[PDB]
This record gives C-alpha cells, structure tokens and sequence, in this order.
C-alpha cells in the first residue's frame, strides 16, 4: 500500500 | 436561432475582456461569466459567436466555443432541448471546418456532449459521424474521426451495449477498411478506434480478428509515431485476450516488437515494452521467446539507463520506459531464473564500474532488478559486489545513493546469513547515515532499505538499538509528509524484529513523545493514519506495560474510529446518493491497534474495556460482509477473550452463533482467527462452553479433515477442538473416531509450548472417555506423544496412564507385537519415559 518504496 | 444586435455587442465585450493579460481584469469576468451560465440564451450566443460570426476574429470565437463546452459540463442537464437541438445540429455542420483552431473547438463540444449529455440522448450522432469519414473534404473525414476516437475512449463500454442497437457490428469492420488510408492521421485514429474493443471481447471485433491481425501487420512499415504507438498497443492488448489467433505469427511480431522496443521516440518504445512484460506473464513465455531473447535482455537494460527529464525531475515522477524495462527484468529473471544471468554479467561487467554516473546507476537497478529470480546464481559474486554497493552508498550524486540503498536491501536476506561484522555491521551503519541523507529520494529509498533489512534482521539489531532510535527519532522532526509515512514502517518493523528489546526507560523517553504528536496532528480523515497505527500497533505489542502511560488516549480513538466509520457506513446504506460510503480500512487499522494493545497489555487493558463500548462495535464489525473486517474481529475477540474476559462473557451466546457461520475455509484468514478465537474462549467458559459445542464442532472436524487446508489453521482446529473437550470431553469425545489421525499428525510439529499442553489435555481427557477412538489409530497418539521434550508432569503422568492403560488391558506380549512397528526413536522414548 505505498509504504515500501520501489524504482518501478 | 436569432440573436439580438445588442446582446451580441455585450457578449464580444466579455468574451475579449476574458481573453486578457491582467490578473485581476480576469476575476471580474470570470465572475461575470458565473453568472450569465444559467440562463440557457447564453449559450445561445456562444455557440453563435462560434459557428457563425465569420466577421469576428479566430482565437474570440474559439474562446466562445470553449467556454460553451465548460458550461455544457457545469450545467447541460438544465439546458433546454432546443438550445440543445440547436448547438448539436450547428456542431456538425463545422466539424470539418478549414480552421484548425475552430475545428479543434467544435470537436470538443462535440465529444464533450457526447459524454456529459450521454449518447442515448444523441442517436443520430453515430450514424452521422460514420457517414462523414466517407466525406470527399479531408478535414471533414479528420474531425468525424477526430470525435469518434474519442466517443470510443470515453464510452466504449456503452457501445458494446444494447443501450444503442448494438452499433460495432458496423463501426469495427468501417473502420479497419481505413486502416489502408493515405493520411497517417486517419489510420492513427482508425487503429485507437478498435483499440477500445479488444480487452472487452467485444463480439464484433472478435468476429473480425483475423482480418484485424492481417491489417495491422500492414502498418508494420509505417513510420509515423503515432500509428507505431497505436499498433504497439494493438498487440499488447491481443496478447492478453487472444494470445491463440497472434501464435501463428507470434514470431514476426517478437520481431517487431524489439525493434519498437528500441525505437527512437520514447513513447513508442514504451508501448513496445509493455509487450515483453505481458509476455513474461504466459507460460509460453520461454518458447515464444527463444529466438529473440539474446537481443531483448541488453535492449531492456538499456531502456534502463534514466532519460534526462526524469533526471531533473527527481532533484514523483510515474511509469515510464525505464520502469517498464526494469518490471519485464525482474519478471523474466524470475521465469528464467539462473539461464538469465549469463545474458546478464556481460552488461553488468561493463556498467557496474562505469566514469558516467547514469550509465553506473542503471547498472544498479539491474543488479537489485534480477535479485529475486536470480539468487542462486548471484551469490558467487556477492562478496565483492556488496562491499563495492556499500561503497557507492556515499557516491557524490544522489540518484547512485538511492538505487544503491535499494539494491542492497534486495539482497538483505544473504547479508544478514553471513557473519554480521563482515556485512551486516558495515550496511547498517552506512544506510544509518543516508536516512539523514539531505536529498529526499536517498532519505526515502534509505528509510525503505532500512526497514527491508530490519525484518530479514530480527535480533541481529539490538546491539545497534541506540545507534537506530537515535537517527529514527531525529529523522521524525525532519521527515515530509512522504518519508514520514516509510518512517513508520521503519519504526514498526523495528519493533516487530526487536519486540521486548524495546522496553527501557530511555528508549521510551526518546520514542513515543515524537510518535504521540504525530497522532495528535493527523486527522481521523487523514490515510497517513494507516501507517502510523500499524506502526504503533507493533510498538505497543513490543513496549507492553511500558505502554501504559500512554494507551488511554489511543484506545478511546481507535474504538471511536471504529465507531465512526460503522455510522458512516449506516448513513451511505440509508442515503446512498447524499453520502460517500466510508473506507473500511480505518475500522481495520484500528481494531488492529485495539488488539495489538490487548496482547501488549494483557489484564492491564481491563479498566479501559470497562469504559467502553467497544464489544457492542465488535458485534457489528464480525457481521460485516468484508472478510478482512471480520478477520480484524475475530482476533481482537480471542485477544480480550485472554486480558479480561469477565466483559466478554455477556456476549458469548451472541458471538458463538457468528464465529459458527465463519468457520468456513473460503476465507482462511477469518476462519483461522474465529477457530482460535473459540479455543481462547472454552478455556475461560469451563464446562460452560456445553451449551455451544453443537454450533462449531462439526465444521471444525470438517476443516481439520479437508485436504489442502493450510497448516497454521489445521494446528489451530487441532488445539481448538482439544481446548474444547478439554472443558467438554463428552460431547467432543464421541467424535474422536474422525477427527484425531490431522489431530495427531498436525500437533506432532508445533513445539513444547502452552497451546500443545492444553491440546493434548484435552486429547488425554477424551481418550479415557471414548478408548474406541483411539484404538484403531493408536500408534499416532504414541507418535504424538512422543513429539514432547520434557511434558510437565502431570500431562507426562496422563501419558503414563494411558499408555500402561493400553499395555495392561490388550496383553503384557500384545504390545510387543504393537511395539516392534514404531521406530527406533520413537521406541525407546516411549520406554526410558514411560515404563511402555
């Protein structure tokens, strides 16, 4: 739910 | 229509006043304008000063036409059908008109209508629009065109519909006959036409598919962007619904499909790119591929490599050619897995240790890209890769500082099986120190990086507590709304990896004052809620007592939140159209705090249940028709059923009824939680709990017995049905026969804990009660018996009996014939412990 970050 | 010499002069005045350089000269006629929309005769004029009123100048008349459109999007409903009637009709008698600029105007009122006021309403528009691509005036074909390609986008799914008779039967084969047009504008617009249709399978276009197929391989040549784009779209979408009918061909389209990857506009490529990501999601994926797939890893990797406005842009930005690249390498090393990596150590041999930042940075995202999927294969090179990415950790330019935190946590789970002085030490430390970092993306992608490695960590982290609290706590004052929320992560991870570690005075003293006043700032509107009450979710399970000081305020909020959004829930049921229905994950967010606070604080939650009305809310929640809602309960019921059930006692009769309706293993999770939730429960009813043995035994057998039921719930039933005879050996005994070979082979593996006591208790206890259960399977029983290290002793003295209760009563030399099929170990421990 857009806590983890990700470069895609 | 007739307008008057008079209103017109007014209008003209406006619409050259609204088309102004001063700011403030703009308000007032903004507000001017807000005014006239109402009165249906405006629109009247504007329309007017548009399709007619050649005399008037080409940038006045648009702005006529365009404020008309905003009005038709404020207010069309309340336009009367004759001002209606009258701008439609006009519309289409320009919508080929010589001026781009106008013609563009009438365009979007055209499709501006269509979508506000509704096709329905406009039946003739589509027979219409159809006849004028025929038209012998080229701008005429465009504008219909133009329209149509937008009509399909906005309302494809009203097409395909027997809303209007039906009409694809006839637009979808129109319009691949213009797929063959000289104008690359027209076949652009022919080709994201039929586009619309193919994910939805509509009948018409299927029917035609074929000859769709054929057609676009005809545009393969074409070299105008758009039609590449479009084209490329085509086949991506095909691939997901008809994949049979492109097999045939699937070679030339692999074939066309790389060179699009590579193509020159980056926005082509994309759409190409899309293709291999798709692809790698079908299990023919590896023979579809083998030809091209040489060619294709190195084209990924380099459509990998930032694009100068993404550059910028990062010192949010969203999906793009390197971020689709990098998805199909990630998948495609998971579908290869190790036959990828010698594709792969060429590329990265040569961008890993590269002058140029941006060719080195992608050498990163590549390297964290094929981790997953690649692993095995990627150990060998490890041990100098991860000093070398520790290295980079302090690199001069930010973007190789981020995806360098990045890359390295996504090999988290090899550093930390290492010895923690040669790896794990020195990341930490370094990863530390980005999270302060002064750039956002390197404080972001540090925070994640970090959090990523605290779970793989676990007890690895407590010598470095004070380091990590000291820079989290700092990092709370600093943080923007955006790494805050990863904060949180960080911080509840920590606490999860951590857990009673936490627990002293000053790491107390440091920690809850911050996370307090960021509680109390938010909202319970505000979603970064979510974050921060996982967050402390996890520390309160972790600070237990330490807690207590600061629980009340929290507890009263999360029931009230809960609250909160049953009402909302109950007001959008009643006056659907007046109120928005509520988000459910606040409810779930809180009962998960609620229950987290139950674990932490056992009894000492009690005065605060005593003031609340949060069972009565529980009622409400395990009857809600969202699974991970009733989940949520469920385990907040077993959770207070443990810290202080003298308040939930009163509402068992009406709970139990509810927790036998979701002992159903369609939902796992819920049936899990309602199945522990039980159990918790007969330990406290006593003998009490024979009232409501009938509504659950049945389907917790029949969990127990189902094949491919996951294991963690089987052990569950096995130790909830045991806790239940346990209090009521005599209505649980009898069933005994069915239930305990899973019984027995399922608590076999758990460990010598608390809940395996209370199982085989209750196991011992229906043994005596009913020995024609045991005895056709009694040798799982010894297996099961034998599972246990040191029993206390009085479950040890239950064995005793009755394994000599079993030895005496069949034949002093019987056993010996029974005993000689148990294995070795199993033998003797039962002999050595047993006297058996």
């Amino acid at each position: 739910r857009g806590r983890y970050r990700s470069p895609y | 229509w007739k307008p008057d010499e008079q209103g017109l002069q007014q209008i003209l005045q406006l619409l050259k006043e609204s088309q102004s350089p001063d700011t403030t000269i703009q308000r007032t006629v903004q507000q001017k304008l807000e005014q006239l929309n109402q009165y249906p005769d405006f629109n009247n004029y504007l329309i007017f000063v548009l399709t007619k009123l050649k005399s008037e100048d080409e940038p006045t008349r648009s702005l006529s036409g365009l404020i008309l459109k905003n009005n038709v999007k404020a207010h069309f409903q309340n336009f009367p059908n004759g001002v209606t009637d009258f701008i439609k009709s006009e519309c289409l008698n320009n919508i080929g008109d010589s001026s781009p600029l106008i013609r563009a105007t009438v365009g979007i009122l055209i499709t501006t209508i269509a979508s506000k006021g509704e096709l329905q309403n406009w039946p003739d528009l589509l027979p219409k629009l159809c006849s004028l691509l025929d038209s012998e005036d080229y701008n005429t074909c465009e504008g219909a065109f133009g329209a149509l390609q937008k009509i399909c986008e906005d309302s494809a799914e009203i097409l395909d519909s027997d809303v209007l008779d039906r009409p694809l039967n006839i637009m979808i084969p129109k319009f691949l006959q213009f797929f063959k047009h000289s104008s690359p504008k027209i076949r652009s617009h022919a080709v994201a036409c039929v586009n619309q249709f193919i994910i939805s399978r509509t009948q018409a276009l299927m029917l035609h598919i074929d000859s769709f197929i054929e057609n676009l391989f005809a545009l393969a040549g074409d070299e105008e962007p758009e039609v590449r784009k479009n084209v490329c779209r085509a086949l991506v979408m095909l691939l997901e619904v008809r994949m049979d009918r492109l097999l045939p061909h699937m070679h030339n389209i692999v074939e066309y499909m790389l060179q699009r990857t590579q193509d020159q506009d980056e926005n082509v490529a994309l759409e190409a790119c899309e293709f291999w990501l798709t692809l790698a999601e079908q299990p023919i994926c590896k023979d579809v591929l083998v030809r091209h797939l040489p060619k294709l890893i190195p084209v990924l990797v380099n459509g990998m490599k930032y694009s100068d406005i993404d550059i910028i842009l990062l010192k949010i930005s969203d999906w793009n050619l390197r971020k689709c690249s990098a998805a199909a390498l990630d998948v495609l090393a998971n579908v290869y897995r190790d036959e990828l990596l010698p594709h792969i150590l060429p590329l990265l041999k040569e961008l890993l240790f590269h002058h140029e930042w941006v060719v080195k940075e992608s050498g990163i995202l590549v390297l964290g890209a094929i981790a997953e999927g690649c692993m095995q294969g990627m150990i060998p090179y490890l041990p100098e890769l991860i000093p070398h990415l520790i290295q980079c950790l302090s690199d001069k330019k930010a973007l190789v500082r981020s995806i360098t935190c990045w890359t390295l946590s996504r090999y988290a789970h090899w550093v930390v099986s290492q010895p923690p002085d040669t790896y794990l030490k020195p990341l930490m430390t370094e990863l530390l120190k980005r999270i302060l970092d002064s750039n956002k993306r390197v404080q972001e992608a540090a925070c994640s990086a970090f959090a990523t490695l605290e779970e793989e960590a676990c007890t690895e982290l407590v010598p470095y507590l004070a380091y990590i609290l000291d820079t989290l706590v700092f990092a709370f004052s600093k943080y923007q709304h955006k790494n805050l929320l990863i904060l949180y992560d960080a911080i509840g991870t920590l606490a999860d990896s951590v857990g009673h570690h936490l627990n002293k005075p000053e790491y107390i003293q440091m920690l809850m004052p911050p996370l307090i006043q960021k509680w109390n700032m938010l909202k319970d509107e505000d979603k970064d809620l979510f974050p921060l009450l996982e967050c402390l979710s996890s520390v309160a399970t972790a600070l237990q007592s330490g807690f207590l000081p600061y629980c009340e305020p929290v507890y009263q909020r999360c029931v009230n939140l809960v609250q909160k959004t049953l009402a909302q829930a109950m007001l959008n049921n009643a006056q659907p159209d007046q109120y928005e229905a509520p988000d459910k994950d606040f409810m779930i967010v809180a009962l998960d705090l609620l229950s987290g606070l139950a674990e932490g604080l056992g009894g000492n939650i009690e005065q605060l249940v005593a003031r609340s009305n949060i069972l009565t809310l529980m009622y409400q929640c395990m009857q809600d028709k969202m699974p991970e809602v009733r989940q949520s309960s469920f385990a907040l019921l077993g959770d207070l059923t443990k810290a202080c059930f003298q308040h939930v006692k009163p509402c068992i009769a009406d709970f139990m009824p509810i927790l036998g309706t979701n002992l159903n293993p369609e939902f796992i999770s819920v049936c899990n939680n309602a199945t522990w939730a039980i159990g918790e429960i007969s330990i406290q009813m006593g003998i009490e709990m024979q009232p409501y043995i009938p509504m659950v035994l049945h389907q917790l057998v029949e969990i127990i017995n189902r094949p491919n039921t996951p294991k963690t719930l089987l052990e569950n039933t096995a130790i909830t049905i045991g806790r239940l005879g346990y209090v009521c050996p005599q209505e649980v005994a009898p069933m005994l026969q069915q239930f305990i070979r899973p019984w027995c082979t399922s608590l076999r593996n758990i460990r010598d804990n608390e809940e395996k006591d209370s199982a085989f208790r209750g196991i011992c206890t229906m043994i005596s009660v009913n020995p024609s259960g045991v005895i056709q399977d009694f040798i799982f029983f010894c297996d099961a018996v034998a599972s246990w290290i040191n029993p206390k002793d009085d479950l040890r003295d239950m064995f005793c009996k009755i394994l000599h209760g079993f030895k005496n009563q069949v034949g002093d030399e019987n056993w010996r014939r029974f005993s000689d099929q148990f294995p070795l170990p199993l033998k003797e421990r039962l002999a050595a412990f047993y006297g058996v």
